[PDB]
């Protein structure tokens, strides 16, 4: 009498080759299929509050000792209007992880295309 | 110290109402035999391998002794052994009987006789041109054969008619109709016990024997009320000849249904409380559609009951501690057993099917059903062993015949409902005959413990002598 | 060492008892593990009498960081066996158990071996008494007028 | 066309301020956008056994030394209805996390409205 | 409006009793409620590359020292065609875990799914 | 520490006895909690003989504060194990039980270790008697006219 | 020697214990192998007290190597019997067993023989004290001499 | 020493005549079954949930095997299953029987047959 | 009760719990039996009651 396994939705970012959190790490979010560390390639990010209120935050996201993203010393959820590319750097500046396309499509432009072709 | 854990029959708690129910072995049969410190083992049900392809799912089977062959009704066609010898209408289960001259099938409220010469006749009234009586023949429910006469039951009107001696396609000339009449209603089923026609209503079973009357119009059957059984049957196929009398499933007309066997004028229950609950889980429908049957091999005298969602097999030869029931299933997810209508012919047991137009032949070397692996379970009763720290769970498993070194998921429960982690232990391996199936370090019993011991194999599973070291 | 946390120590102790391990089909519910970690903390604090007991390098967990289990114990490679054998002996009474003779003997051996080096360090000789002359053969002290040892 | 991702079953709940499991932690599962600590706001939570039967259990689920849910020291698979709120509390009553809507953490938020409004 | 939420797609695999990553362990996945170590029960596994080419690989999935699956030393995303039963073995060979029914759906490549399921 | 209240001490003692612990799937009856707290108070007042016995920092619950359970015991981290082991031994007879050998041994060891530092402190040496001269080597004293030790 | 790995040592221990051998029909379970390897590492670290204990040549693993079993132990030929006998004695209680008298005696003898050569090496005589003359019968041989031994 | 106390039937004294009596369980049925060291448990009698709305307190019940139904005489009406079929006079318990053509009720010293037509 | 007629002080112990399948209904300290002893064991509830294996440590 159930349909979804209970899980932990909040992301946690561990290191690529060894089992430890990315303490004092950096997350960069940018345009699809590009290097997000460039502010030219950077795209915006919003802290989606519990009630759904969105506030804009500066791009370089700080990851605490537990592997989690915090802005005001509190766990947050980050959202973007379009698809993006995600680069995760450790505290020594090494590139822990890179993903050029995080949903394999851009929901922003695909929203306009879908509204223009798919039936209502 | 060592403790021997019985596996034939486990205990558990039913979380629907927090009751104490029984856990019955799945696809396992308890064979009572002193092997070694055991006095009995458990063996997988023989596997089913394809023999024939037919027109549809089975609908009825009989052993025509006149033609010493197995007659089967699969789909819309009729088979004498393998070759098709007729066509049958309808789609539900049909009744079957046979005599010297023909093989009769009860279908669609009709008694259709396929004669061995190739003519298909149907029971009907004598033509009005005759000087013979006209009877009010209704719809045929069940048929039987006795002393060269077909006896069939009218639909839901207490009446049963016997055919004429020298013309089997018509009722008797002068006295063909009889009634139970010690009852308000019920002719649900008909059978023949020894020489008595046995009429199963709801809340009664009546016995009739040949009168020997010769004059015209005199009755050719007399009820013997000294042998009446005051209990009915739920449906038309809820009875089969088990030991020397019938075994049936009682009707809601006499309380909660359960499995009984006729004694001598009385019925003795065979179902335990758990089987009674399983039966009570069904309505009057889906209970009138149950199909009982019998099987016999290697002294195993099994009574098999198919319901829409269960298959319960009662082993009469291994009921020395009480009724011994087991559950038969197909697949890994309690889907209903597919085999049906078992009959022994030649030196093989052949069975029909429920979902495909196939007939299988019950191989004993394997346990796979049409090349499909099967899930076998064996539960151990709960016991109270506060702070016991168990060790050395051993089972003497008969190995050697296998296609892969199949494993066994062993797990334990503490409340009788939810089971813990499953550990895979090699219970068998091809062409090795000394294995020692054993798990060294079982945990610590806090308050209660029970074991599951599930096996999924394409090969036979033979388990005995389950023991633990309780310290 | 594979045993790197207080919970790893507790798991090793329970496995030595036979109550629970990675191979068992039944496991201890985490309140039991928390109770065992509290027992371990109490035992280690009683051993290390505020710096005057057995020195091990054990790091006492802080209440702010919530879970004690998951904190590295900080012990050297050679103290783990002693600590978890003593822990098995100490938490055996919870489960209506008595640690076996081999476990008790190993616990005694481990505790003694733990204190051996600190005992060798603490075995020190006190200085000369304040009323002990320095000696006229020391030359330097005689010329500096330091004829008596200071003491204390 | 492999549309099922091979991932980690038995989720892991980790400390918010440090990279350590929430040993002997509590999870309360409740209705959407309400606190599940109160028994009035809780929803049924089931465990799926091997045989597939779902058995309902008591609401505060226990997190063991590995950060995974346990029932009697045994790893179980927990299930519930699609939308729920999680409140993960520590052993001493500290608030580890509060997720008001678990569905609002799936990476593809666009698909929800797309599949809800576009015709099939 | 928010469209995607940043998250870590890489799954992690830890021991059942301790908060340690399964180092150099193996994963077998096969038919549900069976023994995945059996090649007669196994099912195919496909690496979904950066574009989604779905290259098929051999069965035993190797786990890094960091608790993550790799192929040829690179982190990979593994997908399968249907729900399965999974067995995780440690480096020594001890059965770390066995789950009879696992099912989580791929969250990316929605464009193709919507293109197929909607009517133009 | 995770044992910071009289209730924590009592729960630890009952778990040691095997009366009320999750490893036993039982829980503390409130009457047993009250009785154990009373036993702990009487035992602690008996140990701390108004300052002339064993000093541990235990804070006796005054009458006014209604629930004695729930208050901090005030013990240092090195006394908790001894206190609850001896409490388990003391409250075993209520249940017609008997603390096992390991519990009794740990109780003895803990009590001895509790008194160790107080014994070291109280091993003081009496001053010189009133009839002992200071000697002429003590030139300062013999010049300030201090020829005999005072005493007392 | 046919025993050149930690797994081989563990297997010999289990075979001696009668837990997992072909003399019986039992096979080694990987959980038993892992637990016994951890026990062997702990016991060896306890013995070799960071150089001030029993010197055997045992090579301690590192976190970088994922499987601890599969590495050479590094022990000399004459240490293997003592090592695996003591390992069997240590890991017996995990299965609620008690190693038999022959195993206990052989473990004692093996440990003694293990430390015999180290004892002979360490039985060293300290040099002459700092206040000791070297004699008049030495200077004429060594015209430089010193009159007193240096010490230390 | 651990001792098991039987629970299927208690014992006591009656304070009127000081006689020993058996204290019988209330709302509990004893099921003989070896569960664990017990050889029998006790289960509460199953509860009653509302199903219908008759006309009055039940005055009879029978199982008609001809119509294959349950006939209840409740209040002043007669029900085959759930639906009223007839009317019954009187206010006490009545006798019931049935046959091929009619369900008969003995009430008020009269044998009143309600046929199925 | 010590006479079988009048029962003594009643103690309330949890005999059930929603979705809790391991309860251990148990009273630790009964008194001293002077001459006789009998127990009442009364339950008022809206849920099924299953009871078996009443045992007691007599010393």
């Amino acid at each position: 009498t159930a349909n979804v396994v209970v899980s932990n939705p909040r992301p946690i970012f561990t290191e690529s080759r060894s089992f430890k959190a990315v303490a004092n790490g950096k997350i960069y979010i940018g345009q699809i299929d590009t290097d997000p560390v460039n502010p030219a390639n950077q795209i915006p990010v919003y802290i989606e509050n519990e009630d759904g209120s969105h506030v804009q935050i500066t791009q370089p996201l700080i990851i605490n000792a537990a592997g989690k993203i915090v802005y005001n010393g509190q766990l947050v959820k980050i959202v973007t209007v379009q698809g993006h590319s995600m680069a995760i750097y450790d505290a020594n500046g090494s590139q822990v992880d890179y993903i050029a396309n995080v949903l394999k499509y851009d929901p922003d432009q695909y929203s306009i295309e879908a509204d223009k072709k798919f039936k209502y | 110290p060592i403790q021997q854990l019985p596996m034939m029959k486990g205990m558990g708690k039913d979380f629907k109402n927090a009751d104490y129910i029984d856990y019955l072995p799945v696809n396992m049969l308890a064979t009572p035999k002193e092997i070694l410190n055991s006095s009995g083992y458990l063996r997988s049900f023989p596997g089913i391998t394809k023999r024939y392809d037919m027109n549809g799912v089975s609908r009825g089977v009989e052993y025509n002794t006149a033609q010493n062959a197995v007659y089967r009704v699969c789909g819309g066609k009729l088979y004498k052994g393998e070759s098709e010898v007729g066509d049958v209408a309808g789609s539900g289960r049909v009744s079957m009987a046979h005599g010297r001259t023909s093989q009769a099938v009860g279908v669609n409220g009709q008694l259709v006789e396929y004669r061995y010469d190739g003519t298909v006749k149907t029971v009907s009234n004598w033509p009005a041109d005759s000087g013979f009586t006209q009877y009010e023949l209704g719809s045929v429910r069940d048929i039987t054969r006795l002393r060269g006469r077909y006896a069939w039951s009218k639909d839901g009107t207490d009446s049963w008619f016997i055919t004429d001696l020298e013309d089997e396609s018509h009722p008797d000339r002068y006295s063909a109709q009889y009634r139970a009449e010690s009852q308000p209603d019920g002719i649900i089923g008909i059978g023949t016990w020894r020489d008595f026609i046995v009429c199963f209503g709801s809340s009664t079973i009546e016995y009739f024997s040949l009168t020997g009357a010769t004059t015209a119009g005199a009755a050719l059957y007399v009820a013997q009320p000294s042998l009446m059984v005051q209990k009915g049957i739920a449906g038309t196929y809820c009875k089969t000849p088990f030991a020397d009398s019938y075994a049936f499933i009682s009707h809601p007309a006499t309380g909660a249904p359960s499995v009984y066997i006729i004694g001598s004028g009385q019925a003795s229950p065979i179902a335990t409380a758990s089987i009674e609950k399983i039966i009570r889980s069904y309505t009057a429908e889906e209970m009138a559609t149950g199909v009982m049957e019998t099987l016999r091999f290697d002294s195993h005298e099994l009574l098999i009951i198919h319901l829409p969602r269960h298959v319960l097999v009662y082993d009469a030869s291994s009921s020395q501690n009480g009724p011994q029931w087991c559950v038969l299933k197909t697949g890994l997810y309690d889907d209903v057993y597919r085999g049906v209508d078992f009959m022994y012919e030649g030196n093989q047991i052949t069975c029909g099917d429920k979902s495909e137009a196939v007939v299988g032949q019950l191989q004993f070397d394997i346990s796979s059903q049409y090349d499909k692996q099967q899930e076998h379970l064996l539960f151990t009763p709960l016991f109270k062993a506060d702070n016991a720290r168990c060790f050395d769970l051993e089972v003497e498993s008969s190995t050697g015949v296998a296609q892969y070194a199949d494993r066994l998921f062993l797990s334990a429960t503490t409340d009788g409902i939810n089971y813990g982690r499953e550990q895979m232990i090699e219970q068998n391996e091809p062409f090795v005959y000394d294995k020692r199936v054993l798990w060294k370090r079982v945990g610590r019993i806090r308050r209660l413990i029970g074991f599951k011991l599930r096996v999924i194999t394409k090969s036979p599973v033979t388990l005995s002598g389950c023991q633990i070291r309780l310290e | 060492m594979q045993i790197k946390t207080k919970g790893d120590l507790v798991r090793a102790a329970l496995r030595k008892l036979g109550v629970a391990s990675d191979a068992t089909l039944t496991d201890v519910e985490p309140q039991s593990m928390q109770d065992a970690v509290d027992d371990l903390e109490a035992m280690m604090a009683e051993w290390y009498q505020d710096g005057k007991g057995i020195i091990t390098g054990y790091v006492f967990s802080d209440d702010e960081n919530p879970p004690a289990e998951g904190d590295d114990h900080g012990l050297r490679s050679s103290a783990v066996s002693a600590v978890f054998h003593n822990l098995a002996c100490r938490i055996a009474p919870d489960y209506a158990l008595e640690a076996t003779a081999k476990i008790i003997a190993t616990a005694k051996y481990g505790k003694e071996l733990l204190y051996k080096q600190t005992a060798i360090s603490r075995a020190k000789r006190a200085p000369y008494p304040s009323r002990m002359p320095t000696g006229s053969g020391n030359s330097f002290a005689n010329l500096n007028e330091w004829h008596y040892f200071p003491g204390e």
